[PDB]
RNA sequence: UAUGGAAGUUUGAGGACAGGUCUGUGAUGCCCUUAGACGUUCUGGGCCGCACGCGCGCUACACUGACGGAGCCAGCGAGUCUAACCUUGGCCGAGAGGUCUUGGUAAUCUUGUGAAACUCCGUCGUGCUGGGGAUAGAGCAUUGUAAUUAUUGCUCUUCAACGAGGAAUUCCUAGUAAGCGCAAGUCAUCAGCUUGCGUUGAUUACGUCCCUGCCCUUUGUA
């Protein structure tokens, strides 16, 4: 909803420096007037602010006098596709999406022509009336991604087969494709008794920090296990973690004996 | 073991049509086309009778061009050839004897499926 | 005296349970049909699977396999008036499967929609 | 019965105050399929005492 | 002034504009595109198409229940003239439906709209079970010129997942929530649509700022 696909291309050459120009005065000015653009011709700026401010990267205030402008939660998105592309990725959107409630599943091409997923973070997902502009939907939405994406990296890097991301820029996560199934999902598999016994040890597993879980329940994982929502876990800093463990074991000691009919 | 309409074979397979020929068919066809007083001549009769005699000596008939998917397939023009437009140009599909009781329009297909590969 | 599950028309017909449920689970004979026909058979309906000997038996499968003269006007039966010959056939286990199985057979070769729909859809 | 508990079940269970539709399968016995013709014929033949009439719930005697 | 009061919450609950009007004129100016490129019209097809993600709903997982009898209980409505609406009644057919006559331009006739849930008495017994009828076939019907890509109705058969639903979220303080059907509008046929109508009929606070979102004060400075 608040995201946008159709615009990215149309920008001019100045323009993704421009729309740049505001966002390194907005860390320390976070109202920038058009001039404040000029520094970092005559014809060069407002054009890009035509764009900017009537294709919605900018917004404005109107007045007499020069005015103020402060970077526009879409204006953001095409400077993060912008250095997206730049790092390499991003060739162009897929066909399949891929819309969930607070992130944004896109098939998406990198180079070489590798379809894989691009994850946008922002929340609440519909542009919403009830927001102070410039911070909950940018910069809240924005620290967060690296939070989440320096987990799965180091989480990857413990090893477990999981998702490894890919690239992180401005609230854009990008990760593998992950083929499988999810088990919210399930159809059919004929071999649990490994698959389980995989499953109740892929649990010490995500316990081997001394942390549990949370999210073990359905709909997470796929036969590859391909595992995901990762954010929820807990400590054992934690203090209630031990309610947690039978909470998570037998809800997927429930599900078994509905669909595929086994017990540990 | 030809073309049993519904216990019907060769010699009134050809000639019960329109009369009585609607009579032992099924629901849609009865007091259904006790209906059909259509403009069945149209360019139809005229090529349907030039055109199945526009087969000499074991040859197709000639393929009429027309507007038409409604009508249902009439025993006069069993053997027959008949290209049946379907939003696109005149799609000749042939006529055979065991096609009665069902439409001109089932033959010719208006929509290509979705060809996912 | 007490019988239980039965294997004719090779269909595992199960014992212990209510006439008429019982011949339901025989393909192309449904609830109305083995209620129409467990009157027809002149026995009870409340009697159970357990009864039923060898000639009450052979009464039910006597009557359904010529319905149109044991009294069933030709508005019950499942698939009347064929298309082959116009007769009134009741459709039964795997008279039923193959008979039906064999139409999309039948539209295939005159080229008809619903086999090619069914030709191209799989 | 199935071999022997129309006897062996009419001598059995008139042991609680109180029989009905599906306290009878709660001892394992036949289901409320024939036990609830069983509770009609007991019900008749002196035994239990109708203190209901009627269908699904059936407030019932003992022996009395 | 809790009392009495039909009613002691406002009894209660609602009913000048850069708005539209040059496309209204039967008032009143300026700028744009022109002829093998301005249109009329016929027939067929599509607007249903499907790996999908998102959202509104309907129905289900039953034994406070499924089915078979029996009781029979409202309100809002609305209907055919220069023509065939609502239909009673009387037959025919399982049924859908069909036929023969009637009344009502309407508090009168349809119609007391004899609706449904509901109730009583029975079978069924915890089994993807008889819940469920997804999907598909046969036959028979009606509308409309035409239903094939299934209109809708009826009969039989075929019986899908679903064993109570994760993180998330919607709505609601009393004849209300919820359950139940009915009428009217769209309309040749067609609700699972909407707006009203009555029937059965709860729980739980009667407050707070934890969040949410909105209003309103004080504060700092170009």
């Amino acid at each position: 909803m608040k995201l946008d696909t159709s615009h990215m291309r149309y920008l001019t050459t100045d323009d993704f420096r421009v729309l740049q120009a505001v966002e390194q005065g907005s860390r320390s000015h976070e109202v920038v007037p058009t001039p404040l653009i000029h520094q970092i011709s005559q014809s060069g700026t407002n054009r890009a602010i035509s764009d900017l401010a009537k294709l919605s990267l900018i917004s404005k205030m109107r007045n007499v006098k020069y005015d103020g402008y402060r970077l526009t939660y879409n204006g953001i998105d095409y400077l993060a596709l912008k250095t997206m592309l730049n790092r390499d990725t991003v060739y162009s959107v897929g066909n399949t999406i891929g819309v969930g409630k607070e992130s944004d599943i896109y098939k998406v091409s990198d180079k070489n022509g590798n379809p894989r997923v691009m994850k946008i973070h922002r929340l609440g997902r519909t542009y919403l009336k009830k927001s102070n502009q410039g911070a909950n939907w940018m910069h809240l939405s924005r620290l967060a991604a690296n939070k989440e994406y320096q987990f799965m990296s180091m989480l990857y890097s413990k090893g477990f087969k999981v998702p490894e991301p890919f690239d992180n820029s401005r609230h854009i996560v990008v990760m593998e494709l992950i083929e499988g199934y999810p088990m919210r999902r399930l159809r059919k598999h004929k071999n649990i008794p490994k698959l389980y016994s995989d499953l109740m040890c892929f649990i010490v597993d995500l316990a081997n920090s001394g942390l549990i879980h949370c999210d073990f329940n359905e709909f997470n994982i796929m036969i590859k296990f391909v595992v995901i929502d990762f954010p929820q876990c807990i400590s054992i800093q934690h203090q209630d973690a031990d309610y947690y463990f039978q909470r998570d074991v037998d809800c997927i000691r429930r599900f078994f004996k509905k669909k595929l009919k086994y017990e540990p | 073991k030809t073309h049993s309409y519904r216990g019907v074979d060769l010699e009134k397979l050809l000639e019960m049509s329109t009369e009585d020929f609607v009579k032992l068919a099924p629901a849609r066809v009865r007091r259904r086309f006790a209906r059909g007083m259509t403009s069945k001549p149209a360019g139809f009769m005229k090529k349907l009778r030039a055109a199945k005699l526009a087969a000499p000596e074991n040859e197709k008939p000639a393929p009429v061009r027309t507007h038409m998917r409604n009508m249902i397939i009439v025993p006069e023009m069993i053997g027959s050839v008949v290209g049946i437009y379907n939003g696109k140009a005149f799609n000749q599909v042939e006529i055979r004897p065991e096609m009665l009781g069902h439409y001109l329009g089932e033959f010719s297909i208006t929509y290509t499926p979705v060809r996912h590969g | 005296s007490f019988q239980h599950i039965l294997r004719l028309l090779n269909t595992n017909v199960d014992g212990n349970i209510k006439i008429v449920y019982a011949l339901t689970t025989i393909k192309g004979v449904g609830r109305r049909y083995s209620n129409l026909v467990c009157k027809k058979a002149d026995v009870d309906l409340h009697k159970r699977a357990g009864e039923l000997t060898q000639e009450e038996l052979e009464r039910i499968v006597q009557i359904m396999q010529n319905p149109t003269h044991y009294k069933i006007p030709a508005w019950f039966l499942n698939r009347q008036n064929d298309i082959t010959d116009g007769k009134d056939y009741h459709t039964l286990a795997n008279n039923v499967e193959s008979k039906l199985r064999d139409d999309l057979e039948r539209l295939k070769k005159i080229r008809a929609h619903r086999g090619i729909r069914h030709f191209w859809g799989l | 019965l199935d071999q022997e508990k129309y006897d062996r079940i009419l001598k059995e269970v008139p042991t609680y105050r109180y029989v009905s539709v599906s306290v009878l399968v709660d001892r394992l016995k036949i289901g409320g399929s024939l036990a609830r013709i069983a509770l009609r014929h007991l019900e008749k033949e002196g035994i239990i005492k109708p203190i209901s009439k009627h269908s699904k719930q059936a407030i019932y005697t003992r022996a009395t």
